[PDB]
């Protein structure tokens, strides 16, 4: 019980172990599993956990007949042990609403979620098994957060939210909270033209974030946040590997402080750790589709205009559907960097097949390694 | 759409020379164009791919280059039967647009 | 040996439900995506969608969307379309082709098919 | 939470008594019970628990159809409660892989799992709920480790590895690992042929195996590492009772160190406590076929050339099917000399019943007792 501060570098990632895979669609046909969708997993200082919003309902009961619809009174945020199915006997609910983040800061845990109609949504801080704060809809057009962990450093936890549109402009802010508390907020700032569910990571003490432009861009926004002094900056991933899905095809140059043009209104969220030489993009490895996974060496794509990929590794065929991905770490394994974790929603139903009237998910989950593993596909 | 131009549907050749034919795009399109020949009747083949590779059977004789949003094929030694229609279109980004086409005629007899 | 092998022509009844087929030969029919051209009489030539034939995926343009699905009956190797409510303004010739990539869209349409004719009449 | 240290002796061993039985299959007929194989049992200062390697899918759900096959993505290394079922809603995931070992040191709990394709297999040394070390394989053919607890002298665990041909050589490796990293590894230093899937228990500070010899042996294959200088040494067990399953019927001499001749490329993992004159062994009691399971008193069978039974005690019946065996020991129990416990895998389904698409198993344990208790079957 010490808030937390990042002490510590990201380490040489070379290849990526399994971590985690629940297999819960196949133990759901005959047990008593959840349906869920958006998941992730973050850590505590002695557990970490599985989360996902629930869809209220068992995927063999009745009412999975319409869970392609995210947004409900009937929603709740689930944890679940590590690398076990969100079953009814199991999952711990964490609190009401249709959108989330939380991370443990050191001495407790935080998590927010945000509920509501479209036009009167509501986002309630937890801290701590009880609600601390509320935040209303300042633009009265769905009010959403991450679905990915948030950092911590000191108390301070940077959160990211966006309330507008999505086919164009919106106000995000960044919010600053301490034990639940707000300490602040800004507008956002930089050349990163909408930016909506980011995939934070801390690590020396600074919180750098991917996020989505769902408006223009096929590269993805950046936000580097300092957590000290509460100050961020925006821009664009300089690559020609493009990595949003739908995506135009791969350039020879790339853009790095507008939007990548072309495929447009339309995107997945996704992660990166962008650690200079040390850099491993992420992306589908279908144009159109979710559809695949690959994890990609491309040595400093954040600055350098032409870069393409130097070494890399397959997670899911394209034959297999996958979802949404992001990052995690675990700030208080032993050691002197740390070591970069990450996970993708493994997606399954509708819309991609209509012989079934629900819509569930798997996750697998990836650590770093020093060594140069060989790669399965999961 | 993204705009895929080909200036005018035809051209003429006095049967044996070099001729050449340009296709523009509505934005910078990487290099992602390709060229398709539709026979007298029917039949559309393809010839290029990503600007300047050449499919499995081609004749010598065809060449593509270009850049950004303009990018001609050149004909060298026109024999005749290649006097058809030819398309260029992009798959920088689907949907996947097609030139309008142009027609080549000949004048000898 | 790539054969994809469509009929000459379909004579149609304005608004009823005609079915396309182009049945792939030579290759590894679970392996390529399938695309669905559309060429109007006096126009170039308009693409309808793609059809993954060994996951199932498919896209539509735009417009199209309404008018065309696109199926496969994996055993015989067919790729096929069910365009609905046809009319007088879509006379036209169709074909299905494949790209070179295996998966990608990318790499262009290797392979046309003939080409089959749609008249509706009365 | 001090390293335990093997400060003890076998007590002598007169007869078993039961320890555990899991009725796993019965329960699972209307339970949300796990389909798994291949298990062991093993404890921490103060819990013993059940383990084995999940396929992913409960026994009466439908993905149990193609059960049979043994190494996928789906596998999971689980441990439940003594003597529970594997359920659903029980059995904690340890790691994700399809081969595995586990012991406690006296800390904390180190967990080995090898997933992979099999020209790209991996283990990863998991030590405390996080991952710590990652091997590859040395020599592309199935990395594959013991499916036994391994024993810990000193924070110092010995572990052994074979990667390569099962129908003749292969790279075994002895590794020695001190929570969770690497301090060494040898290659197999004897006159044993080719060792794979090993039981070990630890003693009077040096720990002992029995492994199985898959190219020639019906006598099993030794190794008596010494934990401290770290140092091995193979061999094979003296006698003429085979007890390998297939063997060759019993000879009335034996060969201490070449591999005993007759039935070849096939075998089962099994255990021995070798206390000199206090020697029991176990085997199937079926020449072909894994049914029945009997233990036999064999004084100084592991230097004894023509060792035949002074006493015995039969476990399963010839007409009841068995599976693999193997020993551990509760080393936080209090006394003076440790109890020798084992456990029998009790295998059901494919191949010997094809009338059921599956392949699953229930477990039963053993420990001495220094009366001479009735005998039972289980
Ligand atoms: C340590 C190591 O060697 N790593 C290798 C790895 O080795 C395996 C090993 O094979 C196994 N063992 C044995 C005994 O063989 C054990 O596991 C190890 C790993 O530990 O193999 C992988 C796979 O071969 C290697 O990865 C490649 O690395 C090179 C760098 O040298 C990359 O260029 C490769 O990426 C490109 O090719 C991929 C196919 O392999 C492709 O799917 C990927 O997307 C990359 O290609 C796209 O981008 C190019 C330009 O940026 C473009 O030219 C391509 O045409 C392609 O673009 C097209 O496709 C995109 C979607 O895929 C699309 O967006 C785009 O628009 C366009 O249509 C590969 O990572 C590893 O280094
Ligand atoms: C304390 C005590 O008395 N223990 C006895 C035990 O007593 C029971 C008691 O009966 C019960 N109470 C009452 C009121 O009766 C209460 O429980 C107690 C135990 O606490 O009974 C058992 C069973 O009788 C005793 O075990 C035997 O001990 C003798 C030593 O004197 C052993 O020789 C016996 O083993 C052999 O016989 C078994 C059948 O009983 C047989 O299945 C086993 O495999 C042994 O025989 C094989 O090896 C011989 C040479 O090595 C060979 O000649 C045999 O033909 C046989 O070989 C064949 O079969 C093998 C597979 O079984 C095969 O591999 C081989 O190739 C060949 O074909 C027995 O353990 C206990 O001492
Ligand atoms: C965390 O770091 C800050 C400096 O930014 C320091 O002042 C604070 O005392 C540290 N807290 C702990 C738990 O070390
Ligand atoms: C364990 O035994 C070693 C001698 O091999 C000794 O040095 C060490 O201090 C002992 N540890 C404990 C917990 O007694």
């Amino acid at each position: 019980r010490e808030f937390n501060n990042l002490t510590k570098g990201l380490c040489t990632i070379n290849s990526w172990h399994i971590y985690g895979k629940d297999n819960a669609v196949r133990i759901g046909e005959d047990s008593d599993v959840l349906v869920t969708r958006e998941p992730y997993v973050s850590c505590d200082p002695d557990e970490c956990r599985f989360y996902a919003l629930s869809q209220g309902t068992t995927i063999r009961g009745k009412h999975s007949n319409g869970t392609i619809h995210d947004r409900s009174q009937y929603r709740d945020l689930i944890s679940w042990p590590l690398s076990s199915p969100p079953t009814v006997y199991n999952s711990r609910v964490e609190c009401i609403g249709w959108s989330s983040t939380s991370c443990h800061d050191g001495r407790a845990r935080m998590s927010i979620c945000i509920s509501g109609p479209n036009n009167n949504a509501s986002a309630v801080i937890w801290y701590n098994r009880r609600p601390v704060t509320e935040i209303n809809t300042w633009a009265r057009n769905i009010l959403r957060t991450q679905e990915s962990e948030c950092v911590c450093q000191n108390g301070v936890c940077p959160v990211v939210f966006t309330d507008g549109s999505a086919t164009g402009p919106a106000e995000t802010r960044i919010y600053y909270f301490k034990e639940g508390k707000i300490l602040k907020w800004e507008p956002l700032t930089g050349t990163a033209k909408h930016i909506e569910e980011c995939s934070c990571y801390g690590e020396q003490a600074g919180v750098t974030c991917t996020c989505r432009d769902n408006w223009q861009g096929s590269n993805r926004p950046v936000i580097q946040i300092d957590p000290v002094a509460m100050t961020h900056t925006s821009q664009y991933i300089c690559s020609p590997v493009l990595t949003d899905n739908p995506r135009p095809n791969d350039p020879t140059v790339g853009k790095c402080n507008d939007p990548y043009p072309g495929n447009n209104n339309n995107g997945v969220k996704g992660f990166s750790y962008l650690d200079g030489g040390n850099t491993w993009l992420g992306r589908t490895i279908s144009i159109a589709s979710r559809s695949g996974y690959e994890m990609l060496k491309v040595p400093n794509a954040l600055t350098d205009d032409k870069s393409r990929p130097t070494q890399g590794q397959t997670i899911v065929l394209n034959t297999d559907w996958s979802g949404y991905s992001g990052s995690f770490m675990d700030y208080w394994a032993e050691g002197e960097c740390y070591r970069a974790c990450f996970y993708v929603e493994l997606i399954r139903g509708r819309p991609k097949e209509d012989k079934v009237w629900w819509t569930s998910n798997s996750i697998v989950s990836m650590c770093s390694s020093t060594e140069f593993l060989g790669q399965w596909n999961w | 759409d993204i705009q895929m131009t080909q200036t005018t549907s035809s051209l003429s050749a006095s049967l044996g020379d070099r001729v050449t034919i340009s296709c523009r795009a509505s934005q910078d399109i990487s290099n992602y164009l390709n060229w398709y020949q539709q026979n007298p009747d029917g039949t559309v083949k393809l010839l290029i791919y990503y600007t300047s590779n050449l499919h499995s059977e081609v004749p010598s004789r065809f060449s593509g280059s270009g850049s950004g949003t303009d990018y001609s094929l050149t004909i060298s030694n026109l024999e005749q039967e290649d006097i058809a229609t030819y398309f260029c279109q992009q798959d920088f980004t689907l949907p996947f647009t097609f030139g309008g086409g142009t027609k080549l005629e000949i004048r000898r007899a | 040996e790539v054969q994809l092998q469509q009929p000459g022509a379909e004579l149609v009844k304005p608004g009823a439900s005609v079915r396309m087929s182009c049945k792939a030969s030579g290759y590894t029919f679970t392996n390529y995506n399938m695309y669905w051209v559309k060429q109007s009489p006096g126009q170039g030539l308009e693409w309808i969608g793609i059809f993954y034939p060994g996951n199932g995926d498919t896209s539509y343009n735009q417009k199209f969307k309404d008018k065309a699905t696109l199926t496969a009956d994996k055993s015989s190797n067919t790729a096929y379309m069910q365009l609905s409510s046809l009319t007088s303004e879509d006379s036209a010739v169709y074909y299905c082709a494949r790209s070179g990539g295996s998966y990608r869209y990318d790499g262009g349409f290797d392979y046309w098919g003939q080409g089959t004719t749609l008249t509706v009449s009365s």
